[PDB]
């Protein structure tokens, strides 16, 4: 579809590996007894494989000549969950870490000796702290309209 | 012909121990 | 009471609860989700 | 050799080894005319420096020439 | 020999003189502090290069200053 | 006189001290104003002798730290038994222990870890293990879990003893100086009480416990099937049955006719041919003249009583041809100071651990031992590497004691001034020795490279051109085999077959012991060991002797023990200080041992361990290929590193494949080290400044500045990166080949 | 004197290593260098002809001892070549000996002239000498 | 202060050692510091080992300066002894070397005359441009 690449439903490569894996399996699976723990814990397994490949069948990713999938950061709307959702939840808790950091820090810097403060934090203070991370972008928009971001 | 067995001999040792005596001597003089 | 509340506020047993904490908030989600390549619920 | 180890127990051992080659016999007619001393700081950093340089090319033109000419494919 | 120079900003609390290994380094009356002193090094040809007067020096930077020159036998520390 | 003496209530214990961190050393209880602080507030939590000066709570702290670890070690047991217990394959490899593999460790099922759960054997998935612990339980003639259960628990008692006891000797009833100051009844308690009566008693649990059982094991009976220990005990016609000699009782002991007793007190030696280790009556018989041995002579000192020896006097009575006065001053040197102490402690614990890795690869000691090879590799490694950790410490300890506990007005000794008066001597010399044994041995080598490369292997140092043999050597191994036969008449037969002359014992189809030969190769790799160990003792002892001063710094031991240097000038004084000296005789050791331990499991692989089929032939591992290919650096290259590492890079998708990760992760660790080492710290700084600005363009600066790391820091961090990866990676690799091949 | 940076001992000081050390070719002060130089190069050569013939590369076959007695002789050469630039990067030609003045008793005596440009060109003249006959004698003894 | 004498002063008790003089002090130069001492007592030497200090005074003989000036601040610190030590030459010149005015150099003098001072800040001097293609150096002027 993009960049010569098969949808991975469709490529056999994927069926092979699957096959591989379940015989892989299937051969230290054969040894034990039908009613022993390990033959149970392998047959999860083998249950595991199965559906982890249906999955990946079913999300319509696109696995290459070798048989394995490939990811797409172009931007294209039919893979934005591949790259771009997981970016946008990363950047969002990124941003949250470093607000209540840098709220907490200006917070401390007030006293005389902050230093003893970084060294032993204080929990009530922080806890007040952490939990205005939640509105980040907010705050950080209207501090950066205002001029408070940036020292002078 | 034969020469490099005339002249690798030459470069490999005659050649080093008289420039090595000849830098030597320079350097050491006052 | 005051001073065994102040040496659990030093760093490394802060850090060591709040790393321990998050760990098994992800060893747990990992459990629940077993596999996880791209985001699915869109 | 020369990128970890420094200066100043090179120079006791120098020390040491210019005592021991005063006092011996037979051996202190024969006299130097320059004070053996250590290397330098920076000396030393540039020797560390073209050794590393030299044996990385050399080692790593050996083993591209032998490889690709064993097969010449 | 390596040189050893002294600027103004020295406020004479004797800390260079007394960390000198080689007795490189005396007072002398001075006219612009408080402690009305100031160094000096007059047995320069004396100086081996430890920086431990520079070491000992209370200032934004220092007021003694020893800077690398020309060695000789003194100056490399050698007993052979 | 020899009296008790406490001190009631010394501290009293709060938590206030706990808030407040560097409570110890006044200036780290300041204040943190830069995060160097942090940093050196855990390099100075354990120098007791700098927090204060008084004896008596230098001698309390150390006490409780002994406490304390007891404690941790007791817990570490009682871990090791409980998983022994719980999660293992014991019972199971019990009855089959020449085709099970030990396991007790199980990984679970999160992420997909699951694979390291290989099939060990007896109907177990786990990690195959390789610390003996299966092989000790065996020969202590356990058969059950329950048993291993209890020792579990009885172990978690003991450690909350030891944790008990130390609180209470450092904070209810602390001893006084005097308690410690008093060696001669110390000495006579550790040697009379601690080693003989513990000897003693094992040798008493062997003859009641031990023996009956293992012969019942031996015999073929099933381990469900054998009568509890107890009732050995209980029932003496069992024992009877088993030992005639028990029918008669202890008055044979009483009426001095003690051959009646031969019966499991023998004086054979040799291998068990069953299970291919030393037997166990021999082994009782040396525990009881052990502890006969020991209880004699912990009566020597005089302690409250007329009858015994002073040491002091023993020490200054002492005449001779060269030392003449001699010891006359240090009986105060070595009761005043603990550095001494511990010095002296450490290098004798180096030497008896490598003692011991040798002895114990020679005479394999536990049943089925000699036929598991991993757990034979993994033992003679680690207490090689703890020999030479511990040999390597004495000397910094030495270091630390000759610069900040002598003088020689108050306490003067002969010895050590004379020994002072003449270090140059001593030191030249010993380069002389390393100069010229690194030039023959490692011009050996080179030579046989450069020969071979040149298409001349008749001009070689090999066995087959130019010969070098180990005569000595050789002559010492035939007076060995021939010692039984004349020289000592009451062994059966030799000590080990080691020794050049005997037979060859196997036990399961695999080899378990046979005569080792000694040739050109042995001989070269003797020498190198010996240049290895000559330089790392030449650079302690130019540390050593040093330390107080010398010609370039005639004042170095005001400057302390951990400076960096004196300054660029003179030339340049970096890495003058003792402690650089210990630095850089750590990468000798590593060096040393590194080789060591290479040439013993080439030597071991290719000369002893391998198979054996039903006509009797013996096929080896390798096949005998390091009497021709160790004497090139070309061999050792290809046909060791590059032969015995298909395994480890090919584990990947195993049970194996954790190993294969390690043998990667260990190069990235050594790596990283390098930028530790060939670095200065004003480029951190400088760099460290620029990002401070960057940070305070956003007002997100903190109150403790950061610093780049000190020297000394940098340097220590360096050592132990590139000592942590070196050492991970050869466990890796070893564990690796061993596991997969053997 | 406690002061210098020497010691006392046996080995060092016994009237056995004085008497031998002091008749050595190489401490006779009052005999000219070239005498003493001829008996220095005369062992040396004497000396240095074995290793070769014995661990020689051609040392097995017929040739080997021949071939083995040129390379001493030729090692001698570079030898002398080390000497002759030791002389004259160090003794000037108008200066005096620069040899010790006194003994160890304390009584005056005339310094060795060996420390001198004419005194080191006989010593190396002679020890040329020396070893080319040493050589030679050596050769001759073993195969003839 | 006039330059002292010192015509024929004893030594210290010593065993001997091999961290002695060596052919400098017969080449080039060596050092020599005296002392008084009130009573018999054991001292650690710069170069290794334990001496013993005759009472009275007391001469000694050393390579550099920086060991008979170690000498003399120990002296001073531990013993309160005061100490002067000179530099004598292969042709006889002995130069006084230790307190040239009679004075410590750590207490100021009057009369003495200042070397190396520059009436500046550290930041005022020149750019090494300024004084290229000339003999000087910007830190001299
Ligand atoms: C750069 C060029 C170079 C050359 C051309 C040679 C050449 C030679 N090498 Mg040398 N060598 C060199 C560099 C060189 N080397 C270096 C860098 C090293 C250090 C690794 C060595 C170390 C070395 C060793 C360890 C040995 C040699 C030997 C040999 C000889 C081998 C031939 C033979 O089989 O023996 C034929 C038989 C002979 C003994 C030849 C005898 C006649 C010789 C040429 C002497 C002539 C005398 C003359 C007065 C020399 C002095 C004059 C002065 C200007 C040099 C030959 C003379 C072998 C040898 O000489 O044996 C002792 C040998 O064992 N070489
Ligand atoms: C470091 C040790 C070392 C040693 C011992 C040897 C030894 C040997 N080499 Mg090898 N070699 C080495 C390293 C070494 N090599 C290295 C690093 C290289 C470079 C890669 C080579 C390259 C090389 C070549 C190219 C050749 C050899 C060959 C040989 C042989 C030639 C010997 C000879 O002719 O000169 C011996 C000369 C002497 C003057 C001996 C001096 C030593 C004497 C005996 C001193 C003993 C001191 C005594 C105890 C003093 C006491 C005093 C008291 C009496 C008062 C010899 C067996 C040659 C060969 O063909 O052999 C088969 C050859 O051609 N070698
Ligand atoms: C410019 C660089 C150059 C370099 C690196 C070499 C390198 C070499 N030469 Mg060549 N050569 C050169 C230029 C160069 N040559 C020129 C300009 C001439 C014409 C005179 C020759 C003629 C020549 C001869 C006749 C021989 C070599 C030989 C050699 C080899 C041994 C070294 C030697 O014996 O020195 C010899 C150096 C010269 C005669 C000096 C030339 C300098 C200019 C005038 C080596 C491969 C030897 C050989 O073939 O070994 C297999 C040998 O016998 N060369
Ligand atoms: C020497 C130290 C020691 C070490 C390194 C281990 C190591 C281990 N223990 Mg063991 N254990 C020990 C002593 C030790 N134990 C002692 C003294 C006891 C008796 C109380 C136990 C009883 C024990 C149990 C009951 C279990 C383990 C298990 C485990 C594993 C997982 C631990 C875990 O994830 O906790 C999570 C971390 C925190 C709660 C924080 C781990 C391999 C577990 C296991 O292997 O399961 C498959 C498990 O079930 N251990
Ligand atoms: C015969 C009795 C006796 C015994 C058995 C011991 C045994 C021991 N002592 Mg010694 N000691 C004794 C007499 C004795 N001591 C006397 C009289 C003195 C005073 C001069 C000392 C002074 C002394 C010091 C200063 C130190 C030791 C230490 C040790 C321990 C060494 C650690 C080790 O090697 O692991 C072997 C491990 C085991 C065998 C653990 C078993 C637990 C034992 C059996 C505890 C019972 C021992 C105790 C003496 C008896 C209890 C008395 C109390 C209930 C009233 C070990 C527990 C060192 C130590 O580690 O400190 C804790 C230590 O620092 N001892
Ligand atoms: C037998 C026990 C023993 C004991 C009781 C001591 C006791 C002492 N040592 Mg000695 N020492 C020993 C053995 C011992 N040493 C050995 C074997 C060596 C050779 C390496 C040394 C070398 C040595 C040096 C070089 C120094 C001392 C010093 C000291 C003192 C300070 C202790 C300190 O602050 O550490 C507190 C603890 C630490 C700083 C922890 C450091 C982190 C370690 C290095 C990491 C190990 C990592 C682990 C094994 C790998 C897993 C990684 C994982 C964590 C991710 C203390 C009195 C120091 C001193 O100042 O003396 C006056 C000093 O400079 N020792
Ligand atoms: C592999 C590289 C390497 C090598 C070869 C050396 C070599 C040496 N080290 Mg160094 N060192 C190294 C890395 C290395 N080091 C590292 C990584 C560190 C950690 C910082 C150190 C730290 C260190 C310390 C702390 C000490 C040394 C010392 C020594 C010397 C030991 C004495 C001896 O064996 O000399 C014999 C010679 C050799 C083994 C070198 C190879 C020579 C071969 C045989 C070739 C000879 C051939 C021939 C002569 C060449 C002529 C050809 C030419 C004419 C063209 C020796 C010079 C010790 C010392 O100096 O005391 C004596 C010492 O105390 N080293
Ligand atoms: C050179 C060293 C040497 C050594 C280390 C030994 C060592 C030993 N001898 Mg042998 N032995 C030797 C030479 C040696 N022997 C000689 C020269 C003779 C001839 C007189 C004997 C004759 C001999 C006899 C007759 C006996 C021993 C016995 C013993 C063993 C017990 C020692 C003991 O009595 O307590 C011990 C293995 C005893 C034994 O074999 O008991 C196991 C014993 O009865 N030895
Ligand atoms: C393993 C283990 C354990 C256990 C242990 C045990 C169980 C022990 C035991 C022990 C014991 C159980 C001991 C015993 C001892 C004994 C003894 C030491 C005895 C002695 C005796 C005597 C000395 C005698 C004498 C006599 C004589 C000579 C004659 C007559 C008279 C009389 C009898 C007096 C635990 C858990 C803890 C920990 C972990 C590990
Ligand atoms: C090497 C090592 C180890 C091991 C160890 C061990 C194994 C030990 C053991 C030990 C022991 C094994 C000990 C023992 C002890 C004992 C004792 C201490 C005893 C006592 C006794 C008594 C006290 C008695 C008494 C009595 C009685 C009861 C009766 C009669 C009378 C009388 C009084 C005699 C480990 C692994 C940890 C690691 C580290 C190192
Ligand atoms: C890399 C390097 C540095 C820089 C190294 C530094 C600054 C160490 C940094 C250590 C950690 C990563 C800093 C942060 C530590 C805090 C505990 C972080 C808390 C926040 C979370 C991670 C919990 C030196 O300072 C140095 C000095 C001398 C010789 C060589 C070197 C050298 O090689």
């Amino acid at each position: 579809d993009i960049s010569g690449l098969t949808p991975c439903k469709d490529s056999k490569q994927f069926a092979k590996r699957e096959k591989q894996q379940i015989k892989k399996l299937e051969s230290s699976l054969k040894l034990y007894a039908p009613e022993s723990a390990p033959a149970l814990a392998l047959n999860a397994q083998i249950e595991k494989t199965k559906r982890r490949f249906d999955n990946y069948g079913k999300y319509g990713l696109l696995c290459g000549s070798d048989g394995l999938p490939h990811l797409i950061v172009n931007g294209d709307q039919r893979h934005w969950g591949e790259f771009i959702t997981p970016g946008i939840l990363f950047l969002y808790i990124a941003g949250w870490i470093g607000w209540v950091g840098r709220s907490y820090l200006i917070a401390i810097s007030g006293e005389k000796k902050p230093a003893m403060k970084e060294i032993i934090i204080d929990v009530p203070l922080a806890s007040r702290i952490i939990f205005r991370g939640f509105i980040w972008p907010v705050a950080a928009y209207r501090e950066f309209l205002n001029g408070d971001l940036i020292a002078k | 012909n034969n020469l490099p067995s005339i002249f690798v001999p030459l470069v490999g040792l005659v050649f080093p121990a008289i420039a090595m005596a000849s830098l030597f001597l320079h350097i050491q003089k006052n | 009471m005051r001073d065994l509340k102040t040496y659990l506020s030093v760093a490394p047993v802060i850090s060591t609860l709040w790393f321990a904490a998050l760990a098994g908030l992800l060893i747990e989600i990992n459990r629940l989700f077993p596999d996880a390549l791209i985001f699915p619920f869109f | 050799m020369f990128l970890i180890s420094w200066r100043g127990y090179w120079q006791e051992l120098i020390e040491t080894l210019a005592w021991a080659h005063e006092r011996t016999p037979l051996a202190n007619l024969i006299r130097w005319r320059d004070k053996p001393v250590a290397l330098s700081i920076v000396q030393a950093r540039l020797v560390g420096l073209a050794h590393f340089s030299v044996g990385y090319i050399f080692t790593y033109a050996a083993f591209l020439i032998a490889s690709t000419s064993g097969k010449f494919g | 020999s390596h040189s050893v120079k002294i600027y103004d900003t020295c406020i004479g609390c004797t800390q260079c003189v007394r960390a000198c290994p080689t007795d490189v380094l005396e007072m002398i009356p001075w006219d612009g502090c408080k402690a009305k002193q100031i160094a000096s090094a007059p047995r320069t040809e004396d100086c081996v290069g430890c920086k431990r007067c520079e070491s000992a020096c209370p200032t934004d930077f220092l007021s003694v200053r020893v800077y690398l020159w020309h060695e000789t036998t003194r100056s490399m520390g050698l007993a052979y | 006189e020899v009296k008790i003496l406490v001190d009631r209530d010394p501290i009293k214990t709060s938590f206030e001290e706990w808030a407040k961190p560097g409570h110890f050393s006044r200036t780290i209880a300041k204040g943190p104003d830069t995060t160097t602080w942090i940093w050196n507030l855990h390099a100075d939590a354990h120098d007791f002798d700098s927090h204060t000066s008084d004896l008596e709570e230098i001698s309390r702290k150390v006490f409780s730290a002994h406490f304390g670890q007891l404690s941790i070690i007791f817990l570490w047991l009682s871990g090791m038994y409980f998983h022994g217990a719980r999660f293992s394959n014991y019972e199971a490899w019990l009855s089959d222990p020449t085709h099970i593999g030990p396991s007790a460790q199980v990984v679970w099922s999160i992420v997909g870890q699951e694979i390291l759960n290989g099939d060990v054997g007896g109907g177990f998935r786990g990690i195959q293990i390789t610390s003996g612990f299966f092989q000790i339980w065996r020969a202590s003639g356990i058969t059950s879990e329950l048993q291993l259960y209890c020792t579990a628990i009885g172990g978690l008692v003991f450690a909350a003893l030891m944790l008990f006891a130390g609180w209470f000797h450092y904070h209810k009833a602390a001893p006084k100086l005097a308690w410690f100051q008093d060696v001669e009844s110390m000495l006579n308690h550790h040697l009379a009480g601690l080693l003989g009566l513990g000897s003693l008693s094992w040798a008493g649990h062997q003859v009641h416990v031990s023996l009956p059982i293992n012969q019942f094991l031996n015999a073929g009976v099933d381990p469900k099937e054998i009568p509890l220990p107890h009732e050995f005990i209980l029932n003496r016609d069992l024992l009877a049955q088993l030992y005639p000699s028990f029918a008669e009782g202890a008055t044979p002991f009483f009426t001095l006719n003690w051959s009646k007793y031969a019966e499991f007190l023998t004086f054979r030696g040799g291998l068990d041919p069953v299970t291919g280790g030393l037997w166990l009556t021999d082994i009782a018989h040396h525990h009881l003249a052990i502890a006969i041995l020991f209880l004699i002579a912990g009566h020597m000192y005089r302690t409250n009583w007329g009858i015994g020896h002073g040491i002091k006097d023993i020490l200054e009575a002492h005449k001779g041809p060269f030392t003449g006065q001699g010891h006359k001053g240090l009986y105060e040197i070595l009761t005043t100071s603990w550095h001494a102490q511990l010095s002296i402690n450490l290098a004798m614990l180096g030497s008896l651990t490598i003692v011991v890795a040798h002895h114990m690869y020679s005479m394999p000691p536990y049943p089925y031992l000699a036929t598991d090879y991993g757990t034979q590799l993994s033992l003679f490694t680690h207490h090689m590497w703890i020999g030479g950790f511990l040999i390597v410490g004495a000397a910094a300890h030495a270091a630390i004691f000759m610069v900040r506990d002598y003088d020689p007005t108050t306490r003067y000794n002969d010895l050590l001034d004379r020994v002072l008066r003449h270090r140059d001597a001593i030191i030249s010399h010993l380069n002389w020795v390393c100069i010229f044994l690194g030039f023959h041995s490692f011009g050996l080598y080179i030579h046989n490279d450069t020969m071979s490369a040149l298409g001349r292997p008749q001009d070689m140092f090999s066995d087959t051109a130019i010969q070098l043999q180990p005569v000595f050597a050789q002559w010492i191994q035939n007076t060995h085999a021939l010692a039984p036969g004349t020289t000592a008449p009451g062994a059966t037969t030799s000590t080990s077959l080691t020794w050049g002359g005997g037979d060859l014992v196997a036990v399961g189809g695999k080899v378990a012991l046979l005569p080792i030969p000694l040739g050109t190769a042995d001989f070269l790799v003797h020498h190198i060991h010996a240049f290895t160990i000559h330089v790392t003792v030449l650079i302690l002892l130019k540390g050593v002797l040093f330390a107080r001063s010398s010609r370039l710094i005639p004042d170095k031991a005001n400057l302390g023990f951990r400076f960096p240097c004196d300054g660029p000038g003179r030339g340049g004084t970096c890495q003058v200080s003792a402690w650089d000296h210990v630095f850089l005789g750590l990468f000798w050791m590593y060096n040393a041992i590194s080789v060591v331990i290479f040439h013993f499991s080439w030597k071991m692989q290719s000369d002893v361990w391998g198979s054996i089929s039903d006509q009797g032939v013996v096929t080896h591992i390798t096949g005998g290929n390091f009497a021709q290919s160790s004497i090139t650096i070309n061999g050792w290259l290809r046909d060791f590193l590059w032969a015995q590492a298909s395994q480890v890079i090919q584990s990947y998708g195993s049970s194996l494949s954790a190993y294969g990760l390690f043998f990667l992760g260990a190069h990235f660790v050594w790596a990283f080290s390098l930028m530790f080492l060939f670095s200065g710290r004003g480029y951190w700084q400088e760099l460290i400044e620029s990002i401070v600005w960057a940070h305070n363009k956003l007002k997100v600066a903190p109150a403790t500045q950061p610093r780049a790391l000190s020297i000394v820091q940098g340097r220590a961090v360096g050592v132990t990166h590139y000592l942590l990866g070196g050492i991970a990676t050869t466990w890796a690799f070893f564990l690796a080949r061993i596991i997969a091949v053997g | 004197d406690p002061f210098i940076g020497s010691l006392e001992t046996p080995v060092t000081s016994s009237p056995l290593i004085a008497w031998y050390l002091s008749n050595l070719p190489g401490y006779r002060t009052a005999v000219n260098p070239l005498l003493r130089g001829v008996e220095v190069g005369l062992a040396h050569g004497f000396f240095l002809v074995g290793p070769f013939v014995k661990a020689g590369p051609l040392r097995n076959t017929a040739y080997a001892g021949s071939a083995g007695s040129l390379a001493a002789a030729g090692l001698v050469v570079i030898l002398s070549m080390c000497l002759t630039i030791y002389g004259i990067s160090s003794f000037k030609e108008g200066e005096p000996s620069i040899a010790p003045s006194l003994t160890l008793t304390g009584r005056k005596k005339q310094p060795d002239q060996l420390q001198t440009a004419d005194g080191w060109a006989k010593f190396t003249g002679g020890f040329f000498f020396g070893g080319i006959s040493g050589v030679t004698w050596a050769y001759f003894l073993l195969y003839v | 202060t006039p330059p002292q004498l010192d015509p024929n002063t004893p030594s210290p008790i010593f065993a001997g050692s091999t961290g002695g003089l060596l052919r400098k002090a017969q080449v080039e130069e060596f050092y020599v510091i005296t002392w008084n001492s009130p009573k018999e007592q054991i001292f650690e030497m710069p170069t290794g080992g334990a001496a013993i200090m005759r009472e009275g005074p007391n001469l000694l003989k050393l390579a550099r300066k920086e060991q008979c000036l170690a000498l003399g601040t120990r002296l001073r610190s531990k013993y309160k002894i005061t100490y002067q030590f000179y530099r004598v030459f292969p042709n006889g010149e002995v130069q006084y070397l230790h307190p040239k005015d009679g004075v410590y150099p750590e207490k100021a003098n009057p009369g003495r005359e200042g070397v190396g001072l520059n009436m500046r800040s550290i930041g005022k001097n020149v750019s090494p441009i300024e004084v290229k293609f000339t003999g000087k150096q910007s830190y001299d002027l």
